[PDB]
RNA sequence: GGAAGGGCACCACCAGGCGUGGAGCCUGCGUUUGACCAACACGGGGAAACUUACCGGUCCAGACAAGCAGACUGAGAGCUCUUUCUAUGGGUGGUGGUGCAUGGGUUCUUAGUUGGUGGAGCGAUUUGUCUGGUUAAUUCCGUUAACGAACGAGACCUCAGCCUGCUAACUAGCUAUGCGGAGCCCUCCGCAGCUAGCUUCUUAGAGGGACUAUCGCCGUUUAGGCGACGGAAGUUUGAGGCAAUAACAGGUCUGUGAUGCCCUUAGAUGUUCUGGGCCGCACGCGCGCUACACUGAUGUAUUCAACGAGUAUAUAGCCUUGGCCGACAGGCCCGGGUAAUCUUGGAAUUUCAUCGUGAUGGGGAUAGAUCAUUGCAAUUGGUCUUCAACGAGGAAUGCCUAGUAAGCGCGAGUCAUCACUCGCGUUGACUACGUCCCUGCCCUUUGUACACACCG
């Protein structure tokens, strides 16, 4: 059961809000797809300026 | 084991002193009480059983080299 | 799933003291994030006593939450005999 | 005695300006020496993203920027009148960090 | 320690954790946003609700108290959190997004629906509202059907402050149904009504 | 014939730019002239040098041939290599291969 | 519409700048799949393990609710051993199908769209929404069976461009002095002066500055346009963000504990691991990297940026300073920075020379030998040797008008290790400032046997 090393890699991480393993956003820490970071962007605080 | 893997190349002697895992000595036990059909492929060929067969995924170097699948 | 008695006394009583649960899905995580009790044990636990209208769920972000009724705390009244 | 170094640090200008202005006229109540206000250079994060869910259509990217502003105040006092002047009401947004300087 | 960025994304997160929690347990109340302070020594956190006598039930807010004090780790006796009431529920724009939801899974038709909402939001005093629902009513073919009026503008930055927006997929018997209600605000320079600024557009004169 | 002898022995096999340089200034040769100049008095000093690099003190790394399946120096089809046998190196040949 | 007029556009042309298609390279499409101007370095898709949806054993994650030390295998995984799970009723998971059941584009970057009352018509519908002159603009002036209004545009917001004005700076600087360094003074480098003084230089805030005002001409004496001085700026200054109605059976069910139906629901289409595969190659095409050299390669020696990012302290996961060792790749010690403090002291180009027009020192494809780093497990990086095609590229073809094109690097995303996309800066021009010839777009008139609308 799991004895594969999950140390690091996709097979670790998963998207915060859906549970994605691709397109991982990891700037900051912020650990979630782009899709569900999109969706969120004003929750966060991230409003486009130019 | 030590001229050994002093004279093999660059990458047996990293391997060797990165250390091992239990199923390479479950091999090596396994060979000597025997003297083939795991899957792994992964050690260093040493001179200890100079004297096969390995799944493809589909039935001084490495057995990464007889396991071709296609 | 089967459960020994001392682990599901312990989810018991920390259902009890502290009438709040939460929940990540990482059954890996052998270690539940405040008892030692493994995630998988006792979220099937909770899904058991989930369809006997003791506990009602709220799913966000990939983690449980589980909220008590009067049916949850006199279902453990009821098992402990308190 | 016991220099005291307050940090101001948000996203909004303007509360961040007002509140300023109110700690240091309120040090200044006191008849207190402040070197300042510093006004900390504005870090910006940038993140761009595609807007597509699913890589179908011309690539567009969206480009979500974030300003944090951040202000520093030293008053020359002890720290107990520091905090009495810092005890007062506060506005959304702003956060407020106390060190000995 | 941790430092200020890593800080900054961890409380916005956790106020989209949060939003997205609430939203998704007060559908029997109309969950209306949260406003968080963090006041010396403790950590406000205050729900919003279009009823209110319904979320109190206070027990129950005490328990919602604690779920993120312990759920998220947070310190004894330094977190707070309460109820409170809308100031305007048709004025909000998700208090008549969940509304409409509510009004079209009880039973009533969808139009009457959102004629009755359209008519609350009017009787509230907004300067404009406009519904639209897309998706398939009572035919295999989906359709998308709009209900606007009033001022409503539609570009500019005006329009992230001057409009309330609420978007809601609403799972019904043969599918989802997504819905989408806008509000204008007047100009209320006190900023009680909406926005506190006037718009580009609108210029008041003094008589000589 | 013509060339200087910076790079007239990166004709013959085995010696390129790097150990010509390592021969020419070894022998302590001339080497602002051409090899159409030198002549057999320093043929034989340069044929020395290039013959004996370990007795040179050329740097052990330098030789080229290092090591032999057993001495530092300057049969894969036979027993059946995926290198002998093969791209080796591991490289998307799906595009590229259109040579033949 | 291969009809007549008016207007606009480097995803159109004229006049050019670079290029692609020709060579090698790597990357996608035509051993998981989606996608056919608007697919083809796209799915942030640079897959060693998972990602994984393609091809051995394994648990039930079947909840709720009639009945009780031996051998094989990769793996004592499972089977011998231990021990007190069922027959349904049904639920969860499904990257399984359905994007034609649904929910949540470089049509159109153009200026366009629609009510209320009124007028005309039996009616579909029409006027308002326009002769004319302007504008980037349905922008405005006017004309007027229309009047008064809603969107879009404009207005708005962000950044840059100017301020010897203000606010104020020991986590930023400027100057003088004092001390020490060298050739009193003077040239000169470093260190203090808890105020030597200041914010001219950097930072960040409130503000100001430009509004076409003046000059001339033109136009109607409007709307405005052209050329002038001035000014930092006379193009709304430049560049962006937002951006109306109506649709596509455009894309996505493989992002979503968004979801309806069909299908699996236990020799499971999920789940856990092992291995492989997506990386195939006789072949066609698509986006870029490296060149064809002497305006250059190579070797010395001057040296000028911005953007951003950077720790869990476990000895120590990040940025790394410094010392030591090592040709290089790499290793040990002193440590700093949870940050304007520390990294951060931050290339083409430019004097000098060997080449010498030769597929040559341009070029380095491809190979072998070798060391070490990353990773649990081999990817990359060091040294030498090997030195392929390639001597400006047919039909076709794409981008661009000013600090722009073109050339050179830097940072971030990707990441246990490995760089295409998003920004940053450096050097820095030719032509054009016109037009609808082609490719389109918009409006008016007109013709129509089309209305799935000329691919009719
Ligand atoms: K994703
Ligand atoms: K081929
Ligand atoms: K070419
Ligand atoms: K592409
Ligand atoms: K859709
Ligand atoms: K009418
Ligand atoms: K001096
Ligand atoms: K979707
Ligand atoms: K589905
Ligand atoms: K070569
Ligand atoms: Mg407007
Ligand atoms: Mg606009
Ligand atoms: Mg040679
Ligand atoms: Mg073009
Ligand atoms: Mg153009
Ligand atoms: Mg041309
Ligand atoms: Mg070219
Ligand atoms: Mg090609
Ligand atoms: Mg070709
Ligand atoms: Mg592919
Ligand atoms: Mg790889
Ligand atoms: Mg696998
Ligand atoms: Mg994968
Ligand atoms: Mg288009
Ligand atoms: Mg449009
Ligand atoms: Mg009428
Ligand atoms: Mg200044
Ligand atoms: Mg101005
Ligand atoms: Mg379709
Ligand atoms: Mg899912
Ligand atoms: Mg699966
Ligand atoms: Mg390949
Ligand atoms: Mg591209
Ligand atoms: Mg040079
Ligand atoms: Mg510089
Ligand atoms: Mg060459
Ligand atoms: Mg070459
Ligand atoms: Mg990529
Ligand atoms: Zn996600």
């Amino acid at each position: 059961w799991n004895s594969h090393p999950k140390n690091y890699g996709p097979g670790s991480r998963v998207c915060r809000v859906c549970g994605n393993s691709h397109g991982l956003i990891r700037k900051y820490g912020l650990m979630c797809c782009r899709q569900c970071f999109r969706s969120n962007a004003k929750d966060i605080g991230f409003i486009k300026y130019r | 084991t030590e001229d050994l893997v002093q004279l093999f190349p660059a990458r047996p002697r990293r391997r060797f002193s990165r250390g091992l895992k239990r199923k390479p000595m479950a091999l090596v036990k396994k060979l000597r009480k025997a003297k083939v059909r795991t899957h792994l492929r992964n050690m260093i060929i040493m001179p200890e059983m100079i004297g096969v067969g390995i799944y493809n995924g589909k039935c001084g170097h490495y057995l990464a080299e007889f396991s071709l699948s296609y | 799933m089967i459960i020994s008695k001392k682990n599901r006394n312990e989810i018991c009583k920390y259902l009890f003291q502290e009438g709040v649960l939460y929940a990540k899905k990482d059954y890996n995580l052998a270690k539940h994030p405040q008892i030692d009790v493994p995630n998988l044990q006792v979220i099937k636990l909770m899904q058991s006593f989930k369809s006997k209208e003791y506990v009602r769920e709220t799913f966000s972000w990939q983690h449980y939450y589980w909220y008590l009724t009067n049916d949850g705390i006199e279902f453990l009244r009821n098992f402990l005999n308190l | 005695q016991h220099r005291i170094r307050i940090t101001l640090s948000s996203k909004s200008v303007k509360n961040l300006e007002k509140v300023c202005s109110d700690l240091v006229r309120g040090a200044k109540d006191k008849l207190l020496r402040v070197k300042g206000p510093v006004r900390m250079p504005t870090k910006v994060l940038n993140i761009t993203t595609r807007k597509s869910p699913c890589g179908e259509g011309t690539n567009t990217w969206d480009r979500f920027e974030m300003r944090v502003h951040k202000r520093v105040i030293d008053l020359v006092s002890s720290p107990d009148v520091v905090k009495q002047i810092t005890s007062i009401t506060i506005e959304p947004g702003v956060e407020v960090e106390v060190t000995i300087s | 320690q941790i430092s200020k960025k890593k800080k900054f994304v961890s409380d916005g997160v956790f106020y989209a954790e949060l939003n997205e929690m609430l939203t998704r347990e007060l559908a029997e109340d109309g969950y209306s946003g949260v406003e968080v302070r963090v006041t010396p020594m403790r950590t406000e956190i205050i729900i919003r609700a279009t009823r209110t006598q319904n979320v109190l039930g206070g027990r129950r807010i005490r328990e919602l108290t604690s779920v993120v004090q312990k759920r998220f780790n947070f310190p004894e006796n330094g977190v707070e959190l309460y109820a409170e009431k809308v100031v305007n529920r048709g004025l909000c724009a998700i208090a008549q997004a969940e509304s409409l939801r509510y009004k079209l899974l009880g039973g009533l038709a969808v139009r009457r629906a959102c004629y009755g909402v359209l008519r609350f939001v009017m009787e509230s005093g907004a300067k404009g509202c406009e519904v639209i629902v897309s998706g398939k009513l009572r035919a295999q073919r989906a359709k998308s059907m709009k209900f606007k009026d009033g001022y409503m503008i539609s570009s500019g930055q005006p329009v992230n402050e001057y409009i309330d927006a609420a978007v809601r997929h609403v799972l019904l018997r043969q599918g989802v149904l997504g819905i989408k209600v806008k509000i204008m605000l007047d100009w209320d320079p006190k900023g009680k009504l909406g926005p506190t600024t006037p718009l580009p557009d609108l210029v008041t004169i003094h008589p000589p | 014939g013509k060339q200087k002898i910076m790079f007239a022995l990166t004709s013959i096999k085995g010696v390129g730019r790097r150990f010509s340089n390592i021969v020419c200034k070894k022998a302590d040769i001339d080497m602002n002239k051409r090899a159409g100049e030198l002549s057999a008095e320093e043929m034989d000093r340069l044929m020395a040098v290039v013959h004996n690099p370990r007795q040179f003190k050329v740097p052990d790394w330098f030789l080229n041939r290092k090591k032999d399946y057993g001495r530092f120096s300057q049969r894969l089809k036979k027993i059946r290599n995926h290198r002998g046998l093969r791209r080796v190196r591991g490289q998307h040949t799906k595009t590229t291969g259109r040579r033949g």
